[PDB]
RNA sequence: GUGAAGAGGGAAACAACCCAGACCGCCAGCUAAGGUCCCAAAGUCAUGGUUAAGUGGGAAACGAUGUGGGAAGGCCCAGACAGCCAGGAUGUUGGCUUAGAAGCAGCCAUCAUUUAAAGAAAGCGUAAUAGCUCACUGGUCGAGUCGGCCUGCGCGGAAGA
RNA sequence: CGAUGUCGGCUCAUCACAUCCUGGGGCUGAAGUAGGUCCCAAGGGUAUGGCUGUUCGCCAUUUAAAGUGGUACGCGAGCUGGGUUUAGAACGUCGUGAGACAGUUCGGUCCCUAUCUGCCGUGGGCGCUGGAGAACUGAGGGGGGCUGCUCCUAGUACGAGA
RNA sequence: UGCUGAAAGCAUCUAAGCACGAAACUUGCCCCGAGAUGAGUUCUCCCUGACCCUUUAAGGGUCCUGAAGGAACGUUGAAGA
């Protein structure tokens, strides 16, 4: 509602196409196509993007608000992209990467292989830190969540895979 | 992949160099001749129909004689067909030998089990007999109770009772193939297979890989 | 084929001479013990000077069976009686100092080394 | 996770949420205040 | 009052519930209770609202930013509420039960300066300390926002062969 | 009440889930092994003996567990008859007595050739449209679904150590 | 358990959308199965002569031909009351 009433400025060099309710955006990373809710209408609004709820839908304002956030996310992604940093804490933890596959050893008896999806790049500047980049925020969050799910951090030593900018609660055995 | 039709020929054992003896069932798998090839266009599914053995000229009926003559295949006993796996093709009149089992290790054998006739619950469903003494009267091998009371008021379907035992097709799967002899048309498989001597068996590669 | 209530002879010299099997271990509803299965037994009559007295429950291992054992080539080994060796209920550890009579090689489980070593034959 | 029939804001950092028609309480400070049935 | 000693229609079936008291015949009409999408006779009828739960078509104490309406009330472009880079100090390690409670166990006052601004103290956390927040106070965007009462209809609570 | 045989045992079961084991999870005063509690889950599995008529219970030794209930406290036109509950007899107690006692002991006839429904098997008739002989697709239905221990990972992670 | 995400400038697994997630469910394994009257599909085999009648109808009657195949009978079976 309030967020919907805030057009987002489209920077130069970004192409926006409105095929009915489908939106295609092209920047410098790739083409991002998203299908939009039928309860929200969008016009080119040269130099800006505007969203309006069509009459006949009680939640029209809410759908506009989420739609505006999604469009901003894609605009930022195509313009610059999204990066996430993951840290591995624990003795004997490796995060080697090669090609389009991530190799991890989180103390399991067998190696862990993860197949990244298209449009996602992984880099390993250090053996324990891994940085992922992509054109959209939803996929990176999902991929990072999948990586984290392999070894959830535990609250006695903060081991496992953790996000670079999160706080992990720690506790100690009281008597035994 | 397709199977083959063979005849059970008794049982034997093979002595290995290390001493252990392997009980093997001997299956006579002579050349299997393809009589008809099915396709999705006509039959809606792809299969090959094969025949084996021989039949008396005066015993094969005219409808069967014409069916064989169309494929140019000598008349055999019975007909069986196997579904295809989409990875292989066959032509009418082609002969299939036991050599295709050279590279396999497990097979599934299907056949008709020996017929025990009308069998009691003790023999059929391993029911426990009642006491032979201590007052028992005419109830030594009787099934016992078959229902609860008025509340159900009936005997549930699928109840275990006396009846025909054996004489139905059963499959023994994951049998080790011990030896294949193409020139003599033999297939030694470790274990026992359903049916008596001289009964037709169907051998196909194990599906529970 | 040793089941509950079965009489067994004692191969060792722990002082027991006849024992009763009261349970077959190693599985629920297990029926009978094999060549080298652990069983729970009670001593029915022993040497007065022995270290094991009558009416005590302790584990045992079968070494000989009348039914016999089957070899991989089809051969079988049969004996004129059933014999066992006494144990300690916490660690297997046959308490006997010597064992009389032949013992089959089916007990070579990387563990019964003491039994086989003391065995006069095999 | 408490599955009690009554849900309350035990501490300041407790939020009431509705998910799949079920009223839950989520706490960002201590997991002990997380409870499902509301 | 009804049944017993009353058929008929309705409540799926159901003496005693609702409508209604069968003299006989009719391939005539109008109504009662109850009904009108199909089984199954008659409105997929008209107007204004509510419900998202298959509620309707079982069940309470109690719980909750479900949703509709009403009466108000506090703060609000001398610019509110939530956010954003900020501040949150000095004795008050207290006399007091000096074992340490120092604001975070209580006797106790509940003082006082810098002041755009702060209390001798609300939460988490230490044997007490320490430490991290919030009370409160600056600056940008910036317009509504906040907490209760009355209730309509819903959700959870809600497991049996 | 012109008759619905009422405790246990055996045989045979079937359903519910308020789950005993196995499976998936939250919290923990969860270091790890092992636990506590709650949520989801009924696919399968879910002891043998001594004493007593016993169910139950105590005891002995196993298992991953020896689940709780419904089904005429499931099941005697399927079996037994130990308890209780006819007639004999005795003990204690009550009564002058005949006799009585959820007081105790010894002994003591359990019928039925299955018409219908149901269920387990197996056939005849007709139909499916000119008739006949074969091989199939598959709607639909049923069966099966349990798990221990050892080794490697590793004596690794964890832990002051154990 | 989540990712993104407004309603409610924040937050939020949910309202739109996208992910995983159990011996439970559907399938996968084995068996029955077209009486599945919704009675299915494919292959092969056999029959292609004349007279009349009427209330001229998917009608009835007579002569000659009766094929494929089936049944029956016999010898029987590791099939079977």
């Amino acid at each position: 509602s309030r967020v919907a009433k805030a057009p987002v400025v489209v920077p130069a060099g970004v192409d926006v196409k409105i095929n009915g309710q489908v939106i295609t955006i092209k920047g410098k990373n790739g083409e991002l196509t998203r299908t939009l809710n039928d309860a929200v209408e969008v016009k080119h609004a040269d130099n800006t993007l505007t969203f309006g709820p069509r009459d006949g839908y009680a939640d029209g304002w809410a759908q506009a608000g989420t739609a505006r956030a999604l469009l901003n996310s894609m605009v930022i992604g195509v313009t610059e992209g999204f990066t996430k940093k993951l840290q591995l804490v624990g003795v004997g933890y490796r995060a080697a990467v090669k090609g389009n596959v991530i190799n991890l050893s989180l103390g399991f008896s067998h190696p862990v292989d993860h197949q990244l999806p298209a449009g996602i790049t992984a880099e390993c500047p250090t053996q324990t830190e891994i940085v992922l980049k992509g054109a959209d925020k939803q996929v990176i969050g999902q991929v990072a969540a999948d990586l984290r799910a392999y070894r959830r951090p535990e609250p006695y030593k903060g081991k496992g895979v953790r996000y670079a900018d999160e706080v992990v609660r720690t506790k100690e055995a009281k008597k035994k | 992949m397709i199977g083959l039709v063979g005849k059970k020929v008794g049982m034997t054992r093979i002595f290995t160099e290390d001493g252990v003896s392997i009980p093997v069932t001997v299956i006579e798998v002579e050349a299997n001749r393809v009589t008809q090839v099915k396709d999705l266009a006509n039959d809606g599914y792809r299969a090959i129909q094969v025949t084996t053995g021989a039949k008396k000229a005066n015993r094969v009926t005219k409808p069967e004689a014409g069916h064989f003559a169309k494929a140019g295949v000598e008349a055999g006993r019975g007909l069986w067909e196997f579904r295809l796996a989409e990875g292989e093709e066959f032509t009418v009149g082609q002969s299939i030998s036991v050599e295709l089992f050279a590279d396999v290790k497990k097979v599934d054998v299907t056949g008709t089990s020996k017929g025990k006739g009308f069998a009691g619950t003790v023999k059929r469903w391993n029911f426990r007999t009642q006491d032979a003494t201590h007052g028992n009267s005419l109830s030594h091998r009787v099934p016992g109770s078959i229902g609860q009371n008025q509340t159900p008021g009936k005997v549930f379907k699928g109840k275990k009772m006396a009846g025909q035992m054996g004489n139905e097709r059963v499959t023994v799967q994951s049998l080790d193939v011990v030896r294949v002899d193409a020139e003599r048309n033999l297939l030694l498989v470790k274990g026992a297979v359903p049916g008596a001597t001289g009964s037709d068996l169907i051998v196909k590669p194990a599906v529970k890989a | 084929m040793i089941q509950e209530q079965t009489m067994l002879n004692v191969a060792d010299n722990s002082g027991a001479r006849r024992v009763m099997c009261i349970k077959v271990l190693g599985g629920s509803h297990r029926r009978y013990a094999g060549v080298g299965d652990i069983i729970k037994i009670t001593i029915k009559e022993a040497i007065p000077r022995g270290k094991v007295k009558k009416g005590d429950v302790l584990k045992a291992v079968v070494v000989r069976t009348k039914k016999g054992v089957r070899r991989p080539d089809g051969s079988v080994i049969r004996f004129d009686g059933n014999a066992c060796v006494l144990l300690n209920n916490n660690s297997e550890q046959p308490i006997g100092t010597r064992i009389f009579g032949p013992v089959t090689r089916e007990l070579r489980s990387e563990k019964f080394m003491k039994i086989i070593s003391l065995a006069p034959e095999v | 996770m408490k599955v009690r029939a009554s849900v309350k804001k035990l501490c300041r950092n407790c939020k009431i949420v509705k998910r799949d028609g079920v009223i839950r309480v989520i706490c960002s400070a201590e997991p002990k205040h997380k409870q499902r049935q509301g």
